[PDB]
C-alpha cells in the first residue's frame, strides 16, 4: 500500500488564508517529494508545487509564487499547504500528490481531492426529506425510493443507502445552488418485496458540519 | 598697468610640456598597446614610432606660435586662419566637455591612486575618491589665484616627480637584467590601432601653446622648450616600456589593469607602496598643468569676444585671471556628478587630431596668403604635410574604431551653433538681457576685486 | 565690457565689500577643509581588504596528467623530445601543471633490476628530460614526475619488503628536486603498508627542500572516513581519489558527495577530480561531460584532469585500445589502426575551431579559473535553488561573485531559481550576467532574471554578479 | 511554460470499439540525450481522483488493462484504446513531465453511445415533514434512458408550470451507460394547498408521445 488522505472539505470568507493537509501512509516519508495539484471546475488541471520532506525546501510554479506556502512534519508524515488571499476564482479542489521517483513530476499516488470553496455565506446543515411513491406503489415489481437533501453548505454531501449495503442501482443527482445555499437528490431501487418489508435509509453525511443522518423511508 | 606677466622661464616652460605629456598614461596604458601588438617587440617599436610622429607634429606648433604669438594656442591658431565661427566651435567643445572632463578624470586618478596602498587589494571607497579629487581641483585653483611663481614652482616639483618616478622605473628594469619579438599581430588593421592606442600617452604636447603670451622670450623659448621635451618623453617612454617587459610576461601585462603597480609588487616588496603613490602625486602635475593652461584659454576666448566679458578680467594686485579659474574649476567640479565619465570624453576621440590637422593646414594656408609675416622658425614644407596626410588618416580611424561614438561627439558639436548664434551674431539686444549681463559682471568685478587687462 | 581700473577700485575699498572677501576667504578655506576632514573620515570609517592567502603555484589552477607519453603521441614519436613540442597545446589550455607518468628503469614484478632515478630508455635520456624540463619552466608549466614503482606491474608497491621501496623514493624525491622537478605524484596507496608514515616522510623532505614543491597522493579509494584518514596527519597534501566516481550515474548524489566532503574537511584544500588515474568519460555517461567540466573549474581547490578529458575522449569509442592509455585523437589522422571510424568532432583539430565544442568550454573555463580572484580562492556557499540544482556562489572580499547552477536531474526547471536561506553576507541578485552556459542557444554576456529564468535538462549556468556593500 | 493542447475535446463511441485521443505540445518533448518522450495519461472518471495510466508516452503503469496503449514522439502524441468498455468513461488528460512545473491538457470526455432507451418515470408527493417548513419540493425522477437529450412539463391542475422548476442529470452510469434526471418543483405550502393534481410528463426522442407519471394529494 501507498496512500495519501486529506480533509474533505474547507470552507473559506473571501481574503482569509487556509490550512489544507495530506498524511501520508506505507513509505518512507522522507525519500519522496510531495506535490501540491488544483482541479479548477471545467477548467483543467494545475500545479501549484512541491515540497521536500527532508529539508522542508520547496519550489512552486510561477502563479503561486508568495500565494502558496508549503511546509511539513516529518514526525506524523504530513505535508502541508497554506494558502492565501484567496478568491473566490481560487475556489477548487485541491490535491496532494506522491511522485515516482525523487521528485520528478508524474504522478501515482494522489490523495482524494480537499474541496475548497470561498464563499462569505455561512456554513448550513442539511435538511433530509425521505420519498416514498404513494399511490400504485406495489403495482409494479420493482419500487424506487428517494431521498431530497435541501438548503445546505457547502457543496460535498454524500449519500450512500443502508450503510452503504445498496451499493447496486443508485443515483445520486449533482448539486443545484440555489440563494447560496445547495439542494441535491438520491434515488435508489429495490425489489416489491424488499421495501415495505425492510429497513430503507438514505445515511446522508456531511464533512464540513460533522451531522450524520439515517432517514428511513415509511410509506404513507 | 594690469596685464598677465612674462613669468614661464624656459626650465618650468619644459615643465608645462613634460609635466601634461607623461600624464596618468606610461604607469597604466602598455597594456593598450600589447592588446594589439601581440608582442613585446611591435609593441615597443610602436612606442618609438608615435614618439617620432609626436615630435614632427610638436615641430609644427613650434613654428605656429613663432609665427603666432597668442596664448589662445591651438584656439588662436583657428582664429587667425578660419576666423570667428570655426575657432568658437572648438571653444564651446573644450570649454563645455573636453578641458572639464579631462581635469576631472585625471583628478579622479590621482585620487584613487594616491589612497591605493590603504587598499591594496580591492576599490578604494568612491565617496572617498570624489573628495580626494575635489580637494585637489580646489586647492590648484587657490594656488593659480595666488601666484603663477606658485603655480609654474608646483609643477617644477611635480614634474621633477614624474620623471623620478620614470628614472627608478627604468633602474629597476637594468638591474633585473643585471641579475639575469614574440608573436606578432602583422594586420595592419591590427597595426593601426596599436599606434591609435599609444598616441593618447603622448598626448598633451600641444599645451606649450596655450600659455606662449606668458613666455619670457617666447620667440627662442617656445621652440626650445619642445625640443627639450618631446625627445626626452620619447626616450623616456620606450626605456620604461623596455623596463616592465624585463619583469612582466606578456600574458601578466594583457591581464593587469595598473601595469606599473605590478612592477613595483615585484621589485620593492615590502615598499611596494611607493609606485602608487608616484603615479598619484604624477597626476596631481597634470591637474595642474590642465588647470592653468586652461585658464588661460577661456581668458583669450573672452578677449576675443567669443565668450562673456567677465573672463578676461584679472585681480590687479596678483596678476592672475581668478574669474577665468573659478569657472575653470566649478566646470570641472560638475563633472563629479557623473555616474560614468571616460564615455563622455570617449564621444571626441577624433577632436583633438582632427583641430591639429585643421591648425596645421592652417599654417600651410598662412604660408601661401602671407609670406611676409615674420617666422623665427621656417620647418621643411614636408614636415606639415606628412604629418596632416598622417591625422587625416587617424581622424578615420577613430571613427572606424566606434562609428556610432564618434557620431555622437560630431552631434555635440552643433550644439555650439545655437549658442554662437545667441552670444554672437544676435549682438544679445534685448534690454531686459543686456543690463542683467552688465548688472552681474559688475557684481562679480565688485565680489573679487578684478579689471580689464590693457592694451 | 564693465567698470574701468580706478572705478572698480574705488567702490571695491568699501568697508562691507572688504570684509565680505575676507568673509569668503575663509569660508572658502573652512568649505575645502570640511571636505579634507569628512573625506579622512570617509576613509576610516569604511571597511578594510582582506589579505590575500599566500597561494602556491597549484592553488591557480588546473593540473593535468599524461599517465603514458606514448599514447599521448603515438608511438616513434613516444618520447621526452615529442611531449617538448607539445607544450603549445598544453599552454592553450592554462593548464598551470603536468604529471608525467612514470619514466623511471621499472623491471615488471623485480624488486632488484628497478630504479626510481635512471630513466627507462625508451623514453629518452635526462638530457632529453632536463631540455623538457627548461622548456616547461620557460612556458609556465609546472612538472611533476610520477614515483610509483612498479608501474608495468599488477601491485605498483610490489608485494615484498616494502621498507626497501620506501628507501628507494626517499632518495628518488631527493635527486628529481635537485634535477628540477617541482613535485612528485605516488599511486596506489592503499597497497602501501603503513601509507600515511612514508607520505609523512616524503612530504618532510618535499617542504623541508622549498615551500612551493608538492606531493600528490592517490588513491582507489572511495570511502570518505578512509580518505579523511590519510588527510589527518598530512595537511598540505594533495590526495586524488575515486571519491566523487560513485556519482549515482544521472548526477543525483554530487550535491551531497561534494558538500559533505568539503564540511568533513574544514573546507581546507582539496584536488577534484574522479580517479586517480582513469579518465571521465571512465564514469561518467557523456550528457554530463559539459556539467562536471563546469563544476570541476569552480569549486574550492585544484581540479585534477586525465589527459584528453578536455576533449571528451574515451577509451571505448574506438575499439580494442587498453582502458589504462588511449590514443588521444590530435587529428583525423591519429588512429591509424581502422581508419575512417575517427570522426572529425571526436579530435584537438576538429574542436579547436569550434566555439560550441567541449575543447572550448574547458579552455573557457580554464580561463576563468586562472585569472578571476573568486573562483582561485574566494569561499564557498551552496544554497537549495530549485528541484535538481546544485547550486553555490563562489566569493571573495569585494570582487566579482559567481553563482554556478548545475542541473544534474534530467528534467528543465521552468520557474526561475528560488533560494531558500542564502547566507546574509552573499545574497542573491534580482539579475546576473551569464558568463557561460553549458548548451548552445543562450545569449552569453546578457543579465538574467534569476526568479525567470529556464535551465534545459543538464544545462549547467555560470553566471557572473557585481558586488554589494 | 510549455502548453498542451489536447483534442477532442468530447470522444462519444460504441462499446467495443478502438478510440483516440490526440495531444499537442508548444515544445517538443524527446529528450536528445536518451531518446525517450515525456508525456503522460491520467484517466479521471466522474467523482474520482486521477489515475496514471502511462508514462514516458507509452510506459503502462502497474495495475492498468493492455487495451491502453501510448504511442507518438515530438510533438505529436496519442493515447489508443484498443476495444472501449463501459467502464472507460472517463476525462482523459494529458501532461508533459519534460519541465517542472508541469502542465496539463483541458482533457478529453470520453462518452460511450448505446442503444437508446425510454425513462424509467417516477413521480414523488411532499414529505410528510416538509410540510412543517412552510414550504414543499415536489420531485420526479427520471431514470436509466439514452440519449442525454431530454426536457420534462410540470402540470399543475392542468396550468403548466416553467417558474421555480429544477434539474440535474447525472454523470453516464459505468454499468450500464444510461443518463438518470432529477427534476424538482419547489412550492410554499400554501401553494401545494390550493391545488389538488400534480402531473410531471417527459418527452425523451424514443417516444412520440410523452410518458406520464402525476398523483392527487
Ligand atoms: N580632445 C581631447 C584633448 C585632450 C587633451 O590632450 C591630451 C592630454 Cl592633455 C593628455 C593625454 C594623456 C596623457 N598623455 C597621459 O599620459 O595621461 C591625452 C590627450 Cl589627447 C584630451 O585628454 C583626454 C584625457 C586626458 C586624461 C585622461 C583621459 C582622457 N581626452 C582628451 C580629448
Ligand atoms: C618535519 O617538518 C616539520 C616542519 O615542517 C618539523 O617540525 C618536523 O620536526 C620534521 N620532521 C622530520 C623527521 O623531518
Ligand atoms: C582497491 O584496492 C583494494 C586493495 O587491493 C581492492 O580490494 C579493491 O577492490 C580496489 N578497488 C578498485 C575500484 O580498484
Ligand atoms: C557538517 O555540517 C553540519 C551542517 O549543519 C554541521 O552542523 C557540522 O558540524 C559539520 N561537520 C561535521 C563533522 O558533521
Ligand atoms: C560527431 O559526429 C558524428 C558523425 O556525424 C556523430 O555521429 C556524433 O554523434 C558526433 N559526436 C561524437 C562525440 O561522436
Amino acid at each position: 500500500e501507498v496512500q495519501l488522505q486529506q480533509s474533505g472539505a474547507e470552507l473559506v470568507k473571501p481574503g482569509a488564508s487556509v490550512n489544507l493537509s495530506c498524511k501520508a501512509s506505507g513509505y518512507t516519508f522522507t525519500n519522496y517529494w510531495m506535490h501540491w495539484v488544483r482541479l479548477r471546475p471545467g477548467q483543467g488541471l494545475e500545479w501549484i508545487g512541491e515540497i521536500d520532506p527532508s529539508d522542508s525546501y520547496s519550489y512552486y510554479s510561477q502563479n503561486f509564487k508568495g500565494k502558496a506556502t508549503l511546509t511539513v512534519d516529518q514526525s506524523s508524515n504530513t505535508a502541508y499547504l497554506q494558502l492565501t488571499s484567496l478568491t473566490s476564482e481560487d475556489s477548487a479542489v485541491y490535491y496532494c500528490a506522491r511522485g515516482r521517483q525523487t521528485y520528478y513530476p508524474w504522478f501515482p499516488y494522489w490523495g482524494q481531492g480537499t474541496l475548497v470553496t470561498v464563499s462569505a455565506a455561512k456554513t448550513t446543515p442539511p435538511s433530509d426529506y425521505p420519498l416514498a411513491p404513494g399511490s400504485a406503489a406495489q403495482t409494479n415489481s420493482m419500487v424506487t425510493l428517494g431521498c431530497l437533501v435541501k438548503g445546505y453548505f457547502p457543496e460535498p454531501v454524500t449519500v450512500t443507502w443502508n450503510s452503504g449495503s445498496l451499493s447496486s442501482g443508485v443515483h445520486t443527482f449533482p448539486a443545484v445552488l440555489q440563494s447560496d445555499l445547495y439542494t441535491l437528490s438520491s434515488s435508489v431501487t429495490v425489489p416489491s418485496s424488499t421495501w415495505p418489508s425492510e429497513t430503507v435509509t438514505c445515511n446522508v453525511a456531511h464533512p464540513a458540519s460533522s451531522t450524520k443522518v439515517d432517514k428511513k423511508i415509511v410509506p404513507r | 598697468g594690469v596685464t598677465l606677466q612674462r613669468n614661464i622661464t624656459l626650465l618650468n616652460g619644459v615643465a608645462i610640456i613634460v609635466g601634461t605629456i607623461i600624464g596618468s598614461g606610461i604607469f597604466v596604458t602598455p597594456t593598450g598597446v600589447l592588446k594589439e601588438a601581440g608582442s613585446p617587440g611591435l609593441a615597443l617599436v610602436v612606442w618609438a614610432a608615435c614618439g617620432v610622429f609626436s615630435i614632427v607634429g610638436a615641430l609644427c606648433y613650434a613654428e605656429l606660435g613663432t609665427t603666432i604669438s597668442k596664448s589662445g594656442g591651438d584656439y588662436a591658431y583657428m582664429l587667425e586662419v578660419y576666423g570667428s565661427l570655426p575657432a568658437f566651435l572648438k571653444l564651446w567643445i573644450e570649454l563645455l566637455i573636453i578641458r572639464p572632463s579631462s581635469q576631472y578624470i585625471v583628478a579622479l586618478v590621482f585620487a584613487t591612486y594616491l589612497l591605493k596602498p590603504l587598499f591594496p587589494t580591492c576599490p578604494v571607497p568612491e565617496e572617498a575618491a570624489k573628495l580626494v579629487a575635489c580637494l585637489c581641483v580646489l586647492l590648484l585653483t587657490a594656488v593659480n589665484c595666488y601666484s603663477v611663481k606658485a603655480a609654474t614652482r608646483v609643477q617644477d616639483a611635480f614634474a621633477a616627480a614624474k620623471l623620478l618616478a620614470l628614472a627608478l622605473i627604468i633602474l629597476l628594469g637594468f638591474v633585473q637584467i643585471g641579475k639575469g619579438f614574440e608573436g606578432t599581430k602583422l594586420d595592419v588593421g591590427n597595426i593601426v590601432l596599436a599606434l591609435y592606442s599609444g598616441l593618447f600617452a603622448y598626448g598633451g604636447w600641444n599645451y606649450l601653446n596655450f600659455v606662449t603670451e606668458e613666455m619670457i622670450n617666447p620667440y627662442r623659448n617656445l621652440p626650445l622648450a619642445i625640443i627639450i621635451s618631446l625627445p626626452i618623453v620619447t626616450l623616456v617612454y620606450v626605456l620604461t616600456n623596455l623596463a616592465y617587459f624585463t619583469t612582466l610576461s606578456t600574458e601578466q601585462m594583457l591581464s593587469s589593469e595598473a601595469v606599473a603597480v605590478d612592477f613595483g609588487n615585484y621589485h620593492l616588496g615590502v615598499m611596494s607602496w611607493i609606485i602608487p603613490v608616484f603615479v598619484g602625486l604624477s597626476c596631481f602635475g597634470s591637474v595642474n598643468g590642465s588647470l592653468f593652461t586652461s585658464s588661460r584659454l577661456f581668458f583669450v576666448g573672452s578677449r576675443e569676444g567669443h565668450l562673456p566679458s567677465i573672463l578676461s578680467m584679472i585681480h590687479p594686485q596678483l596678476l592672475t585671471p581668478v574669474p577665468s579659474l573659478v569657472f575653470t574649476c566649478v566646470m570641472t567640479l560638475l563633472y563629479a556628478f557623473s555616474k560614468d565619465i571616460f564615455s563622455v570624453i570617449n564621444f571626441f576621440s577624433f577632436f583633438n587630431w582632427l583641430c591639429v590637422a585643421l591648425a596645421i593646414i592652417g599654417m600651410i594656408w598662412l604660408r601661401h596668403r602671407k609670406p611676409e609675416l615674420e617666422r623665427p622658425i621656417k620647418v621643411n614644407l614636408a614636415l606639415p604635410v606628412f604629418f596632416i596626410l598622417a591625422c587625416l588618416f587617424l581622424i578615420a580611424v577613430s571613427f572606424w574604431k566606434t562609428p556610432v561614438e564618434c557620431g555622437i561627439g560630431f552631434t555635440i558639436i552643433l550644439s555650439g551653433l545655437p549658442v554662437y548664434f545667441f552670444g554672437v551674431w544676435w549682438k544679445n539686444k534685448p534690454k531686459w538681457l543686456l543690463q542683467g549681463i552688465f548688472s552681474t559682471t559688475v557684481l562679480c568685478q565688485k565680489l573679487m576685486q578684478v579689471v580689464p587687462q590693457e592694451t | 565690457t564693465g567698470l574701468s581700473k580706478e572705478e572698480l577700485l574705488k567702490v571695491a575699498g568699501s568697508p562691507g565689500w572688504v570684509r565680505t572677501r575676507w568673509a569668503l576667504l575663509l569660508l572658502f578655506w573652512l568649505g575645502w577643509l570640511g571636505m579634507l576632514a569628512g573625506a579622512v573620515v570617509i576613509i576610516v570609517r569604511a571597511p578594510r581588504c582582506r589579505e590575500l592567502p599566500a597561494q602556491k603555484w597549484w592553488h591557480t589552477g588546473a593540473l593535468y596528467r599524461i599517465g603514458d607519453l606514448q599514447a599521448f603521441q603515438g608511438h616513434g614519436a613516444g618520447n621526452l623530445a615529442g611531449l617538448k613540442g607539445r607544450l603549445d597545446y598544453l599552454s592553450s589550455l592554462k593548464v598551470k601543471g603536468l604529471v608525467l607518468g612514470p619514466i623511471h628503469k621499472n623491471q615488471k614484478d623485480d624488486v632488484a633490476q628497478t630504479d626510481l632515478l635512471q630513466i627507462d630508455p625508451n623514453f629518452g635520456s635526462k638530457e632529453d628530460f632536463d631540455s623538457l624540463l627548461q622548456s616547461a619552466k620557460k612556458k609556465s608549466i609546472r612538472v611533476i614526475l610520477d614515483l610509483t614503482p612498479n608501474y608495468r606491474g599488477e601491485n605498483s608497491w610490489f608485494s615484498t619488503q616494502v621498507d626497501t621501496v620506501a628507501t628507494k623514493v626517499k632518495d628518488a624525491l631527493e635527486f628529481w628536486l635537485q634535477a628540477g622537478v617541482d613535485g612528485f605524484q605516488v599511486r596506489d596507496i592503499e597497497n602501501l603498508k603503513d601509507a600515511s608514515s612514508f607520505l609523512a616522510e616524503w612530504q618532510n623532505i618535499t617542504k623541508g627542500f622549498s615551500e612551493d614543491r608538492l606531493l600528490i597522493a592517490g588513491t582507489n579509494s572511495s570511502d570518505l572516513q578512509q580518505i579523511l584518514s590519510l588527510l589527518e596527519s598530512n595537511k598540505d597534501l594533495l590526495l586524488t581519489s575515486s571519491y566523487l566516481s560513485d556519482s549515482g550515474s544521472t548526477g543525483e548524489h554530487t550535491k551531497s558527495l561534494v558538500t559533505q566532503y568539503l564540511n568533513a574537511t574544514g573546507n581546507r584544500w582539496c584536488s577534484w577530480s574522479l580517479s586517480q588515474a582513469r579518465l571521465l568519460t571512465s564514469f561518467l555517461p557523456a550528457q554530463l561531460l559539459r556539467l562536471y567540466q563546469l563544476m570541476l573549474f569552480t569549486l574550492p581547490g585544484t581540479p585534477v584532469f586525465s589527459y584528453g578529458d578536455e576533449i571528451g575522449l574515451d577509451a571505448a569509442a574506438l575499439p580494442g585500445q587498453p582502458m589504462e592509455a588511449p590514443v588521444m585523437l590530435w587529428d583525423e589522422s591519429s588512429f591509424p589502426d581502422i581508419p575512417g571510424a575517427v570522426s572529425a568532432n571526436m579530435t584537438v583539430k576538429g574542436q579547436s575551431e569550434d566555439p560550441g565544442s567541449l575543447l572550448s568550454l574547458f579552455r573557457r573555463l580554464s580561463d576563468q579559473r586562472s585569472k578571476e580572484r573568486s573562483l582561485l580562492h574566494g569561499d564557498f556557499h551552496a544554497f537549495s535553488a530549485g528541484p535538481g540544482l546544485f547550486s553555490y556562489i563562489r566569493h571573495w572580499d569585494q570582487n566579482e561573485r559567481f553563482l554556478v547552477v548545475l542541473n544534474f536531474g534530467d528534467v528543465g526547471l521552468s520557474a526561475g531559481l528560488q533560494a531558500s536561506d542564502l547566507p546574509a553576507s552573499a545574497s542573491l541578485p534580482a539579475k546576473a550576467d551569464l558568463l557561460l552556459s553549458t548548451q548552445p542557444g543562450r545569449e552569453e554576456g546578457s543579465p538574467l532574471e534569476l526568479e525567470r529564468l529556464k535551465l534545459e535538462p543538464h544545462e549547467g549556468l555560470l553566471l557572473r554578479f557585481p558586488y554589494a556593500a | 511554460d510549455i502548453v498542451l493542447t489536447q483534442s477532442p475535446s468530447s470522444l462519444a463511441m460504441s462499446v467495443g470499439q478502438k478510440v483516440t485521443m490526440n495531444c499537442k505540445s508548444s515544445q517538443s518533448l524527446l529528450n536528445n540525450n536518451n531518446q525517450k518522450n515525456y508525456l503522460a495519461w491520467y484517466q479521471q472518471k466522474p467523482g474520482q481522483s486521477p489515475k496514471l495510466l502511462v508514462y514516458f508516452t507509452s510506459t503502462r503503469e502497474s495495475g492498468v488493462p493492455d487495451r491502453f496503449i501510448g504511442s507518438g514522439s515530438g510533438t505529436d502524441f496519442t493515447l489508443t484504446i484498443s476495444s472501449v468498455q463501459a467502464e472507460d468513461l472517463a476525462l482523459y488528460y494529458c501532461q508533459q513531465h519534460y519541465t517542472i512545473p508541469p502542465t496539463f491538457g483541458g482533457g478529453t470526455k470520453l462518452e460511450i453511445k448505446r442503444a437508446d432507451a425510454a425513462p424509467t418515470v417516477s413521480i414523488f408527493p411532499p414529505s410528510s415533514e416538509q410540510l412543517t417548513s412552510g414550504g414543499a419540493s415536489v420531485v420526479c425522477f427520471l431514470n436509466n434512458f439514452y440519449p442525454k437529450d431530454i426536457n420534462v412539463k410540470w402540470k399543475i391542475d392542468g396550468s403548466e408550470r416553467q417558474n421555480g422548476v429544477l434539474n440535474s442529470w447525472t454523470d453516464q452510469d459505468s454499468k450500464d451507460s444510461t443518463y438518470s434526471m432529477s427534476s424538482t418543483l419547489t412550492l410554499t405550502k400554501d401553494e401545494y394547498e390550493r391545488h389538488n393534481s400534480y402531473t410531471c410528463e417527459a418527452t425523451h426522442k424514443t417516444s412520440t408521445s410523452p410518458i406520464v407519471k402525476s398523483f392527487n394529494r
